[PDB]
RNA sequence: UUAUUAUAUGCACUUGUAUGAUUAACAAUGCGAAAGAUUCAGGAUACCUUCGGGACCCGUCUUGAAACACGGACCAAGGAG
RNA sequence: AAGAUCAAGGUUAUGAUAUAAAUGUCCCAGUGGGCCACUUUUGGUAAGCAGAACUGGCGCUGUGGGAUGAACCAAACGUAA
RNA sequence: ACCUAUACAUUACCGCUAAAGUAGAUGAUUUAUAUUACUUGUGAUAUAAAUUUUGAAACUUUAGUGAGUAGGAAGGUACAA
């Protein structure tokens, strides 16, 4: 059940690997299995299942060699640890300070206001679109998203129009808007555990009464010795 | 007196069917059995003796005429149709794909029977479709 | 066929018609027709000089014997006749380009052995004209790289 | 400030016959596949032999390839010349060899073909 | 639309302004078409800067942009229908561009023609025509 | 005597590392929406505008020409190794 | 004394390099009016003067720099980031 | 510390030079398998799939470099016949 190393991800180029195998090391033991099979059946009664010579056989257009598939190296982050309350510097919420509380998969952010307060919804951002302040909220009451996953939020659906297959349709379903019930039922559990960490620290610009403000670096304030 | 070696040297600028149009280095062959319109050394009449020709049908779309080639025997000496040979085929492509590997001992040219099988059903085809309509 | 050789009966041909008959069936049709419809107003000035323009130099029939050939052929465009004699260089490659259709009578085939002997026999009229010796005797450099040997 | 690439980089030496002949240059091409597949320098000298103008080219007479002759370990030889053989009157005795020659001179074929000795094209060589 | 000539690299046009010819600008009978000042006065032989740009190798176009039209596909000079055959294979480098000496009885066999192959031609709309 | 390193570590699978110009996983958006034709991106075409910087008149003899050196108002066509 | 025949010899007997070099043909153009600077100098008080020695530029060379500039400095210019 | 030439480094790209191969297609080569031979594992053969008809007086492939008058050579373009 294993045997392992690869260490040089450090080192950057280097054993511990090849050393232990050794001190292992076996001289004796080698026989091996693997079995193929192809299903190539030309299975003729008459069933007579081949396929032949479909084609790549030359219509002549020339379509460029599928470049392939860059490893899944996982995205490591920068010092953004959930729920650490940072800055929406950016798309709508412009200016809006929001409680992190996933990582993802994709990379990026899962961000909620809580939005009973600073008006932000289950909404993920960009790892670069964010200041890291310093304050943090515990992290540790939430349902997490294990629940919230990429395929949660993707839309239930796009269709180019009322459901179906081809009726020749019409301009204007919900490309944003409608909203779902699921989704409303996510945020309200999520955002009322938030308010409850939230409120046990004092009024001001971004936690709970804190929350609502809309941020002020103030004329003759100053983005570079801001240590957020 | 007759090589596959000469023949292009010979002529190689001075050919009528081979028409230039621009600069544009090399080509045009216009050369009945070109099968690749190139113009290369392969894709000509001599060469010698493995020279498919492909014309459709007269009337849409019995026919994609197929020329089979001819070596060596007959020297390829006019005509009695000896580079070439008229299988009148029909039906479905695939097929006749398939069963000219078969008359691919002379496995040359493969590409080019191809890209003028493939290009015939461009020729034929637009009498019932050239559309759309679903 | 290629060479073209037809019986010495075409020699005799007084007649244009009876000539076109012979031509067609001994497979011209195509190339004579290559002819007449080609003819095309010259594109210069070239039109003033009687330089009316150019069309297709169609078969060069050949004749050992003018029996009533030549005026018979002469009529019809783009078809010259020539003697076994004469053999034009002009007529046998126009334009440097060679390749015409030839098409010889059976007594002017059979003339153009003495005429030009072959390698070891000598070239009749042509008084030291070796008919040059051939540099590749094969030529074909394929079947020599193929080669076994090789 | 490239310290020095001045002169010459334009070298010396034709890569392929200076000359129209269709026929020569299948032979330039055939000695060409004969050269890095077959090593040796017979092939590497005769692809190099068929490049050289009508000047380094100057017929060889047919009582040379009969001095030739009287040289040690050569009796059973295939005389190569890359070249126009030409008719030597004053050799008496023509000795039998096969000459295999780019172009030899109707006079002197006969002679070769007299000695009883063939006249042989490269390719067949 | 007219499916586009096998896969380009984007058509660096590297200097698009023609070249003029030294002082056309200042007269009409210096013609725009470009003539090298060899001349022992010439800033523009020598390279000064701002006198504009002498055609210089250097904007020469990759080998594999030269002849494409952005729609991909290179000029072929069509005569008429057998000249136009000819592309049947080469859609995908080609475009007949129908030469200006055509009567358009002849153009529209060969915009017929052009449709049945599926190669592209360029000018069609050409010599076309609210006319006999 | 001890430490370190390499060899004795095969076979299967692998979106693993490189394979010597290794940009793509993943995703969003415009949109090809029949003809018709929206929308997006991109551009010193002609020419206009707005900003910076650079641009003195060619031909020529001459060591050197923008010269307060010489021919050339402007344009067409003849026109010279 | 040469030509020179024969036998003996560990490592080829300073250092970097070779953009390959040598050689021939054309009897080829273009040139036969030079100009400037470091250094060295003659004539002349001297000259942006007349004339050498060595070497580099300019002549045929912009660009960056010396505000400017044929020549001084830095640098030799395919096209761009 | 900063600024900054067409210099300098790297990269794409042009050209010129360099350097190497390319030319068994009744054949070759790759891939998958069934059979057979040997052996662990490989080849032969059969079958199915795929690639390959090269201006081989050019391409693929490669690297180093480009001022330029006089002048020389090379290769095109236009014009009338």
């Amino acid at each position: 059940k294993g045997k392992k190393h690869p260490v040089n991800s450090y080192l950057k180029g280097g054993i511990l690997r090849y050393s232990k195998a050794q001190m292992y090391k076996r001289r004796a033991l080698y026989r091996l299995k693997d079995k193929k099979s192809p299903v190539v059946e030309k299975a003729k009664v008459p069933i007579k299942k081949s396929k032949a010579s479909y084609p790549t056989k030359t219509f002549v257009k020339k379509r460029p060699s599928k470049a392939n598939f860059s490893e899944h190296k996982r995205n490591t982050r920068r010092n953004l640890t959930p729920g650490t309350v940072l800055i929406l510097l950016a798309g709508r919420h412009q200016g809006k300070r929001v409680v992190l509380l996933k990582v993802l998969a994709s990379g990026l952010l899962l961000v909620t206001g809580p939005f009973a307060l600073n008006s932000c919804p289950l909404r993920r951002v960009s790892q670069r679109y964010v200041i890291g302040t310093s304050s943090k909220v515990d992290l540790g009451a939430f349902k997490v998203p294990e629940h919230l996953n990429d395929a949660y939020f993707r839309r239930l659906k796009a269709k180019k129009d009322k459901k179906t297959g081809e009726a020749d349709i019409f301009a204007a379903k919900k490309e944003r808007f409608v909203p779902n019930e699921q989704r409303k039922k996510d945020q309200k559990e999520v955002d009322a555990a938030l308010l409850k960490v939230i409120k046990a620290h004092p009024e001001g610009k971004f936690f709970a009464k804190y929350l609502q403000n809309m941020f002020a670096l103030h004329s003759s304030q100053y983005p570079h010795r801001m240590r957020f | 007196a007759t090589s596959s070696h000469l023949n292009w040297l010979i002529i190689r600028n001075n050919n009528a069917f081979l028409l230039k149009k621009r600069d544009v280095k090399k080509p045009f062959s216009t050369e009945p059995n070109n099968l690749a319109s190139v113009s290369s050394y392969r894709y000509s009449g001599i060469v010698h003796k493995k020279t498919l020709g492909v014309v459709p049908a007269a009337d849409k779309k019995g026919f994609t005429a197929v020329l089979k080639k001819g070596k060596y025997a007959q020297r390829p000496a006019k005509n009695t149709v000896r580079v070439d040979f008229k299988a009148g085929p029909r039906r479905s492509l695939k097929k006749l794909k398939n069963l000219l590997i078969g008359s691919k001992y002379r496995k040359d040219l493969t590409q080019a029977a191809l890209r003028r099988a493939s290009a015939v059903l461009r020729s034929q085809k637009p009498a019932p479709v050239k559309g759309k309509k679903a | 066929e290629f060479p073209l050789v037809v019986s010495d009966e075409v020699q005799k041909v007084q007649k244009t018609k009876q000539a076109v008959i012979f031509l067609r069936r001994l497979k011209i049709w195509a190339d004579i027709q290559k002819v007449y419809k080609s003819q095309r107003f010259r594109a210069g000035r070239g039109t003033m000089r009687d330089r009316r323009r150019i069309a297709r130099r169609g078969p060069l029939v050949v004749y050992d014997k003018d029996e009533g050939l030549r005026k018979a052929f002469r009529n019809i465009p783009g078809i010259e006749t020539i003697n076994v004699d004469k053999l034009n260089l002009l007529k046998l490659a126009p334009g440097g380009h060679v390749g015409r259709f030839v098409i010889w009578t059976e007594s002017a085939f059979a003339r153009l052995n003495d005429l030009f002997g072959t390698w070891k026999k000598p070239s009749t009229l042509k008084k030291g004209y070796n008919l040059p010796q051939p540099k590749m005797a094969n030529t074909d450099l394929s079947r020599l790289l193929k080669s076994e040997e090789i | 400030g490239i310290d020095i690439n001045h002169k010459y980089d334009r070298k010396v030496r034709r890569t392929e016959p200076k000359s129209q002949d269709v026929y020569l240059r299948l032979l330039v091409k055939l000695y060409r596949f004969l050269q890095r597949r077959t090593n040796k320098k017979f092939n590497r000298i005769i692809l190099k032999r068929l490049f050289m103008s009508k000047i380094n080219r100057p017929p060889l007479s047919l009582q040379r390839i009969a001095r030739f002759f009287k040289a040690a370990n050569q009796p059973e030889s295939t005389i190569v010349v890359v070249g126009t053989v030409t008719d030597d009157a004053r050799l008496l005795v023509v000795p039998k060899l096969t000459v295999c020659a780019l172009h030899v001179t109707q006079t002197a074929r006969e002679r070769i073909l007299k000695a009883g000795g063939e006249v042989l094209t490269f390719d067949q060589l | 639309m007219t499916i586009r000539p096998a896969y380009r690299p984007k058509i660096v046009k590297k200097r698009t302004k023609h070249f003029i010819r030294h002082q056309s600008d200042r007269y009409a009978k210096l013609s725009h078409k470009w003539r090298k000042p060899k001349g022992i006065d010439n800033r523009v032989r020598r390279r000064f800067k701002g006198q504009y740009l002498m055609p210089n190798i250097g904007y020469g176009s990759n080998k594999r942009t030269r002849h494409m039209l952005p729609t991909g596909f290179k000029k072929f000079l069509v005569h008429n229908v057998r000249e136009l055959e000819v592309l049947l294979m080469q859609n995908r480098v080609y475009c007949g561009e129908i030469a200006h000496g055509v009567s358009s009885k002849k153009r529209k066999e060969i915009v017929e023609r052009a449709k049945q192959l599926s190669v592209r031609l360029t000018n069609p709309n050409g010599r076309l025509r609210s006319q006999e």
